[PDB]
């Protein structure tokens, strides 16, 4: 009907009635995945030792 | 103690790490090493040498491989005596007497005292050239004796010595290249040595 060719208007208007998407980093940061690669961290046992060994396998 | 002027080498026959050496323990992994062929400074022998450092900083000195010299073997000083360059007396740069203090001086300033005192003395100069040096470094010493001075009073005898030594040392030993060798040594019959503790 020529009216396929107009179907990204439906697009546009649509989505400025359903809500942004945007993640509202900084203020409200987006959940990242739980096996992110973020920054590594050196950790201890419970007794509070270092648990590296200083192998410089890492 | 172990008490053997070659006890580093266990630390490299071992096939494992249950004999390792005290100076270079935990100091790095094989990752972490720059490698490279040397050659001891210590004595005559001329043993190749494998020398490993990290951080720039060298950290052991292994036997190499070279059948013709030294097998697989070195000393205890050839092995660890390396540590020498790095006791903090060494010279970082140029150095000039000025008021009876030795003060650091840049190398355009003491190029240009260096050669004016050279320059003052002329002829009247002697260079004592020291055994701790490459065949270049002593045949730079012995050219600027001859041209630099104008002199042959030439010496890299800093050590008990005689006229007597510099003549067998022309007659017998200068210029005389690979003669006498590791391999010889091993198949000779009757070694005799004279005023020498191998
Ligand atoms: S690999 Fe070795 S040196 Fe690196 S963090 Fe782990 S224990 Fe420490
Ligand atoms: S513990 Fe040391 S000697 Fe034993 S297998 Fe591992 S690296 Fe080799
Ligand atoms: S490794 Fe030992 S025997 Fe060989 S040149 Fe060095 S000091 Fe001499």
């Amino acid at each position: 009907k020529f009216l396929d060719a107009l179907a990204g208007f439906a697009v546009t208007l649509g989505s400025m009635f359903k809500k942004p998407i945007t993640e509202g980093y900084p203020e409200k940061p987006g959940p990242v995945a739980p096996r992110y690669h973020g920054r590594h961290q050196l950790n201890r046992y419970p007794d509070g030792l270092e648990k590296c060994i200083g192998c410089e396998l890492c | 103690p172990f008490q053997s002027y070659f006890s580093g080498n266990t630390v490299q026959i071992c096939p494992v790490g249950a004999l390792t050496g005290t100076a270079y323990r935990f100091r790095a992994r094989p990752f972490d090493l720059v490698s490279s062929p040397s050659v001891c400074e210590h004595c005559a022998s001329g043993c190749a040498q494998r020398t490993d450092h990290r951080r720039g900083k060298v950290l052991r000195r292994l036997a190499g491989d070279e059948p013709e010299v030294n097998e697989e073997w070195n000393c205890d000083k050839g092995r660890w005596a390396f540590t020498y360059a790095t006791v903090g007396d060494r010279i970082t740069t140029p150095m000039l007497r000025d008021g009876g203090v030795l003060r650091p001086a840049s190398w355009s300033e003491a190029l240009t005292v260096a050669a004016a005192g050279l320059l003052t003395a002329a002829g009247s100069t002697g260079v004592l050239v020291g055994g701790r040096c490459t065949v270049e470094d002593a045949y730079a010493y012995a050219k600027f004796a001859r041209m630099v001075l104008n002199t042959n009073d030439v010496d890299f005898r800093a050590r008990p010595h005689s006229a007597e030594e510099a003549e067998f040392l022309a007659a017998h030993v200068a210029g005389q290249t690979m003669g006498l060798r590791y391999a010889e040594l091993e198949n000779a019959p009757t070694v005799l040595l004279a005023g020498f503790e191998p």
